RNA sequence: GUAAAUG
DNA sequence: GCAATTTGCATTTACCGACAATATCAATACTT
DNA sequence: AAGTATTGATATAAGTAATAAATGCAAATTGC
């Protein structure tokens, strides 16, 4: 009983700040099907649902009126959109947010004294059922913000204290070949690293057909993207949009540690292991000779290394004697 | 012993010169050894600390340092050595075919001659002396200079060799060497340390490298530090032994090397170079040029005179100093001792973020302050350390050029260009008679000292005569009394002058006094002043001092009218700042504004001084931006209304300048440059000083490449690369690099004279130092000058200058299609194009050009009849008088440039007469 | 980059 | 032609949220 | 045809953000 704004009506719009939106209700429940986010939250009243840039809303039109949570939050800043927004829903059950999710102490405040919005805590043992996130970033220059969630998923600071939170993410289609990037690939960053390690990730959606190339072929396959044309998202001077799903998990390591030694070794990614030891400190390298014992892993580039081989070096990086203070840095 | 005290007591002159005579001998070995350089004795120091601690048996290895540095250079020289050999084996090979080696040899020739010994002294001690250089302590340095210092390090070391006896190293070179080296360094230096294992908690002994190779984020780019372990740290901290190769420079104890070559002169033992070129090739290059035909004779003698004078400390005026800074406190200048920064209360974290930006800014302004009262205190000592040390000894102070001819000197710490401070602690080491008229002018410099210059000369020794009773007063007791200096506009020169004069009164016939206090004479609005002479116009040449007067006309007092005037009409309006700076406008917040108009000062310059001016009033104390601008609009149309002769000779300068920035040469651009449609200009406007001193201005895009080394690749800049010139800065940079230019060629000339008639000279851009015997005799020197450096017209010189040296070059224009007379350059671009058999575009334009000349400078006369009958594009332009009027495809205009502004009637010979031209 | 000094 | 748009004299000193960014990869260019 | 080399682009990290609103200096210069 919530009405999609129209295409004519998006078209009124003036401001957009360079997020690219989708106004197709035959896309959004193809990807919903695919998704099927009913399995792991199986009360749809129980679910409480936050979102980050909402943008026109028709996602989230689209998502109250398939399962009807019991409170949608939609956290927007901008003027003409929240114009929008108010006009257009009122009167509906739909709650309506004027902040801004960048500001940290905005889910500080939601969360902890004046309660408007409350949520559950769940333990880290199994994926959460109350709490659900979905957010829009595609903007070009707020591509930041987007491993600063990810490090928050590490640091179970800003939402995951709540437990394990799956999130979907609209993300431009550049960001996410740099996350989804496999060990050996061009696109190999500490981006990458950071989502093998926090994350279990699945491209749902991708426009650009062409872009597809980027990606390795058997996480291609097994994902099934919803490819969709170029010209169904409002804004079409802007890069193509892809959608992801994050699940944290868990994990065992200093991540402390485990970011320096990541960070200092994938600024040289194609020099191999056999000199760029000594990077990370003063006789590193030596004292790296020393300890590792496999002639592969000391021929390999921290390009092609994996998140195990990454730990393990980490632990040999502790049991260092001489191991500078990263704190420092 | 004090040798200023000795020579006061020296009572006749002929002993004074004897004494003299044993004074320089005695001090030729301390200026060997103050000029020393430490890549020599550091080696043997630590060769010495290295065997008597092995003679020892036991030591320490805090005093173990220098044992260690023995170490890592006998550990260094073997590979040093080892790539001297392949530098020989590389170099030394006739045949130059290269079989796509890895190895480089352009270093190589660099670093072959010399660098098989005292290479690691420069290592060592450089790579030690940038220990927190660049906040790489987070302890280290950034490797961008740290492989450039070590390389400029290791050229200077060739230079100053070669006094002894690829003049200038690229930047390329410099940090491959640089490079190179540093990672040899690295390779052999080690250090012990002992650390604890993580499992079982036991300690460990285990030596590690000590300096490592690194990188670092920044806001997400990579900077590529160079890191130095926590023992070196340690161990360099707790000694202080920086034991650095280069020394500060100080002010030198004996007469300078007179100056010979552009870079023969100035320090004993340490090489200068005539002209502070910012290792610009073309500079270099024009300047060696000039020296080596020899036309810059009266430059070097003006420079001799002005590096010849002796100075000496006051010792009276730095008892007062040292007395405040032991006290510590705020003063007229010295901001006094912060101990801590004080951090303000925050506003809990639940207030506003308005009000948590505000606090922070509150922050940010406490933190600025405690920083520039840090600054300043660190400036004032480092300038009284220098004064205690010298105090009683024979100063000297020699003088260098920048790339315009401003003479400034070759110590920057201690000279008489600096504050009032800096010029009140210092005195003439020379003692002159007083005579008859000394008396007059010690009360005249002390009148226009206190800023009331304004006034004529009689009326300035009236107001010395009512005040002498408070000049005896403060110069009896300098503090504990009414502290009257503290109220003059420059106090330390106003304190000297007072216990000067005291002396002078305590005395009875002030005849026979013997002073050594100089006494400025300075001109007001020299680039006014030049403008004026140059246009000749008598409208601005009575309003700024040049015509012969009684009452000297205040410029700063009639802008300063103006300005109230429109501030009053401004307030009956009734603008809010208007009421507020209506009635408080002077002299002094539009001096600055007007000295530095003619100079080229922008709206934002002049809003800074402005501002700068303004805020000791405090009257406008917590903001005064809005106020500064508004005012500032006002003086500029104060300004505009004021000056219309200055102004034509200004746009002249600035459009020739963009006309020579928009030029193509016609040979060196006949070579393909890559992009063809599109030139590139390579030409910067260059002429000389009526002396013979050709300036050549730097101003180019310099752009940053990444240059391929051992260590990394650093992000640097090589400016022997030839690089477009910068339109807009040559345009905005040619006026007041004239004016500039102009006042050096006077100050060099009146140097000149001075000395050659036997006077003690020491200017400071527009203002001339004298004895108060002097003066008189300088003054008809500096009118004479200034008479031979105006009789010619200098701007029509320079038009013919400029016509002459660019006589074959083009420029480049966009012109309508429309035009008859463009149809004709199609016309003759279609045949052109056909006989070639491909398209015609500019390059071919040029080449025709080329060819042209080719055919017209041919001193064969059969050669000149074919120039003729050849038409070209430059062709068609020879029968059109004003190409402006003629001025849609771009097209090829010859280079005109326009003729010189009306001249107005002047004869500038008038001024000898005058008196308050230059006072 | 910030501040200061000089012209 | 048209809109926007990014700076604007010389020299010296001190200080810093920090001052010239670096690694790698492909596209064009050149040489044999 | 075989190659090899010099040039240019892009990412890197992650709270001095982004975008639009705001504002101001104007002007000589730089995009279309
Ligand atoms: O505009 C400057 C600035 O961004 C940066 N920079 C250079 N030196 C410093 C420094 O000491 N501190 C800080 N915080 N930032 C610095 O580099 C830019 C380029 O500098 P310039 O091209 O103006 O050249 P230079 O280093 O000679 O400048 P200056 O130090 O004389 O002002």
């Amino acid at each position: 009983s919530v009405p999609i704004p129209g295409i004519k009506d998006i078209s009124k719009l003036k401001f957009f700040y360079g997020f690219k939106y989708l106004w197709n209700p035959t896309v959004y429940n193809k990807i919903f099907d695919k998704l099927d986010l009913t399995k792991t939250y199986k009360h749809p009243e129980e679910l409480k649902v936050l979102d980050l840039y909402p943008g026109v809303g028709i996602q989230s039109a689209i998502f109250y009126n398939k399962y009807c949570p019991r409170q949608y939050s939609l956290l927007e800043k901008r003027s003409s959109l929240y114009k929008f927004l108010n006009a257009k829903f009122e009167g509906s059950p739909l709650q309506i947010l004027k902040r801004d999710p960048y500001d940290w102490s905005t889910y500080s405040n939601l969360i902890d004294e004046e309660r408007i919005f409350v949520p559950e805590v769940q333990s880290s043992d199994h994926i959460n059922d109350k709490f659900l996130t979905v957010a829009n970033v595609t903007g070009e220059g707020s591509e930041g913000l987007i491993m600063q969630w990810l490090s928050c998923i590490g640091n179970k600071n800003w939402l995951y204290r709540f437990g394990k939170v799956k999130m979907l993410l609209w993300m431009p289609s550049t960001t996410a070949r740099k996350l989804l990037a496999r060990p050996g690939m061009h696109s190999r960053s500490k981006c990458s690293v950071v989502r093998e390690a926090f994350t279990d990730t699945k491209l749902i959606a991708i426009s650009d057909a062409n872009e597809l190339k980027g990606f390795d072929s058997q996480c291609i396959e097994e994902w099934d993207p919803i490819l969709f044309s170029a010209a169904e998202i409002w804004p079409t001077k802007g890069k193509p949009i892809a959608l992801v799903e994050m699940d944290p998990i868990d994990f065992d390591f200093d991540v402390d540690n485990w970011d320096y030694v990541t960070r200092h070794l994938m600024i040289l990614k194609r020099t191999p292991l056999n000199t760029v030891m000594d990077s990370l400190g003063h006789g590193g390298q030596q004292y790296f000779n020393s300890r590792i014992t496999d002639k592969d892993l000391l021929k390999k580039c921290p390009i092609d290394l994996t998140n195990d081989e990454f730990i393990y070096l980490t632990k040999l990086f502790m049991e260092w004697p001489f191991k500078p203070d990263i704190l420092m840095d | 012993i004090n040798f200023f005290e000795i020579y006061n007591s020296l009572p006749t002159l002929e002993e004074k010169k004897a004494f003299e005579s044993a004074l320089n001998i005695f001090n030729q070995d301390r200026q060997k050894v103050l000029e020393n350089r430490a890549t020599e004795a550091a080696r043997e120091r630590w060769k010495h600390d290295f065997e008597e601690a092995k003679a020892r048996g036991d030591i320490s290895i805090e005093k173990n340092l220098n044992v260690k540095l023995w170490k890592w250079y006998n550990e260094m020289l073997p590979l040093v050595k080892e790539e001297i050999n392949h530098c020989r084996s590389l170099l030394s090979e006739k045949l130059s075919d290269k079989k796509g080696l890895n190895k480089v040899d352009t270093n190589r020739l660099g670093y072959g001659p010399y660098l098989t010994l005292i290479d690691p002294g420069k290592m060592c001690v450089i790579t030690i002396l940038e220990l927190l250089k660049l906040n790489s302590t987070g302890e280290g340095m950034r490797t961008a200079r740290a492989v450039i210092s070590v390389g400029k390090a290791i050229e200077m070391e060739f230079r100053s060799e070669q006094v002894l006896k690829k003049i200038l190293w690229p930047q390329s070179i410099r940090a491959r060497i640089g490079s190179v080296l540093i990672s040899m360094l690295i390779q052999v230096a080690k250090v012990s340390v002992q650390g604890v294992d993580p499992v079982t908690k036991a300690k460990v002994h285990g030596e590690a490298p000590a300096f490592a190779h690194g990188y670092q984020y920044h806001n997400g780019s990579k900077l590529g530090v160079l890191k130095i372990h926590k023992t070196l740290i340690r161990q360099l901290n707790g000694e202080r032994l920086i034991a650095s190769v280069q020394p500060q420079l100080l002010p030198m104890l004996v007469e300078p090397k007179p100056w010979v070559n552009w870079r023969s002169g100035g320090y004993h033992y340490t090489q200068s170079t005539l002209l502070r070129t910012k290792d610009s090739p073309e500079q270099v290059a024009y300047l060696k040029a000039a020296s080596d035909n020899g036309d810059i004779d009266r430059v070097y003698d003006g420079l001799n005179v002005l590096g010849r004078t002796p100075w000496t400390v006051n010792r009276k005026v730095f008892d007062v100093v040292s007395q405040v800074w032991n006290k510590g406190e705020g003063f007229l200048d010295i901001p006094g001792a912060q101990d801590e920064m004080v951090l303000p209360p925050a506003p809990p974290k639940n207030s506003d973020p308005s009000i948590l930006r505000a606090w922070k800014l509150q922050v940010k302004t406490i933190a600025n302050k405690f920083s520039s009262d840090r600054s300043n205190r660190c400036d004032t000592n480092y300038k009284l350390e220098i004064a205690r040390a010298f105090l009683g000894e024979k100063l000297y102070f020699p003088h260098n050029l920048d790339f315009r001819g401003r003479a400034y000197p070759l110590s920057p710490h201690f000279n008489h260009l600096g504050n009032d401070m800096s010029r009140g602690l210092l005195i003439f080491w020379h003692g002159k008679k007083l005579g008859p008229s000394g008396l007059k002018w010690l009360k005249i410099h002390l009148s226009n000292l206190f800023g009331f210059d304004k006034l004529p000369l009689k009326d300035r020794v009236a107001f010395t005569e009512s005040h002498l009773q408070d000049i005896k007063d403060s110069a009896e007791n300098p503090l504990t009394g009414d502290r009257w200096w503290t109220t003059a506009d420059k106090p330390w020169q106003a304190l000297a002058t007072c216990f000067e004069l005291n002396e002078v009164m305590k005395m009875d016939n002030p005849e026979e006094f013997i002073s050594h206090q100089p006494v400025h004479q300075d001109g007001t609005c020299n680039g006014l002043q030049h403008y004026a002479a140059l246009g000749g116009d008598v409208e601005g040449a009575t309003q700024v001092n040049l015509v012969p007067s009684d009452k000297p006309q205040d410029v700063y007092a009639h802008v300063a009218r103006l300005v109230q005037k429109r501030l009053e009409i401004a307030a009956e309006k009734g603008d809010e700042n208007a009421k507020i700076l209506k009635d408080k406008i002077t002299r002094k917040v539009v001096k600055q504004t007007v000295m530095t108009n003619v100079y080229g000062v922008t709206y934002v310059g002049a809003t800074f001084q402005i501002a700068k001016q303004l805020s000791p009033i405090f009257d406008d104390r917590k903001e005064s931006l809005d106020f500064s601008k508004y005012l500032t609009k006002h003086v500029f149309s104060a300004i505009r209304e004021l000056f219309h002769s200055a102004h034509l000779i200004q746009d002249w300068l600035g459009e020739s300048a963009k006309r020579i920035s928009k030029s193509i040469r016609l040979d060196v651009d006949e070579k393909s440059f890559k992009n063809g449609n599109k030139p590139d200009f390579m030409s910067s406007v260059i002429w000389t000083t009526p002396l013979g001193l050709p300036i050549v201005q730097p101003y180019r895009e310099e752009s940053k490449k990444q240059v391929e080394t051992n260590l990394q690749t650093v992000f640097i800049s090589d400016p022997f690369a030839v690089n477009p010139v910068n339109a807009r800065r040559q345009k905005a940079g040619l006026p007041p690099n004239f004016i500039h230019s102009l006042d050096a060629s006077h100050m060099l000339l009146s140097a000149a004279e001075c000395g050659k008639q036997g006077l003690d000279f020491a200017s400071v851009h527009d203002s001339y130092w004298t004895h108060a015997s002097d003066i008189d005799t300088m003054n008809v020197v500096l009118r004479e000058q200034f008479i031979k450096l105006h009789e010619v017209d200098l701007v029509l010189r320079l038009k013919e200058e400029f016509d002459q040296r660019y006589k074959n070059y083009v420029k480049i224009g966009k012109l309508k299609r429309s035009t008859d007379l463009a149809q004709k350059i199609i016309r003759i671009r279609k045949d052109l194009s056909r006989k070639l058999g491909r398209s015609t575009t500019l390059a071919d334009e040029i080449y025709f050009e080329k060819k042209r000349q080719e055919l017209l400078n041919s001193p064969l006369i059969e050669d000149r009849n074919v120039g003729e009958k050849m038409v070209t594009t430059v062709s068609l332009f020879e029968d059109i008088t004003d190409l402006d009027a003629l001025e849609g495809m771009s097209v090829l205009l010859p280079l005109r440039l326009p003729e010189i502004p009306p001249k107005g009637d002047f004869d500038v010979t008038v001024l000898r007469n005058s008196q308050y031209f230059f006072s």
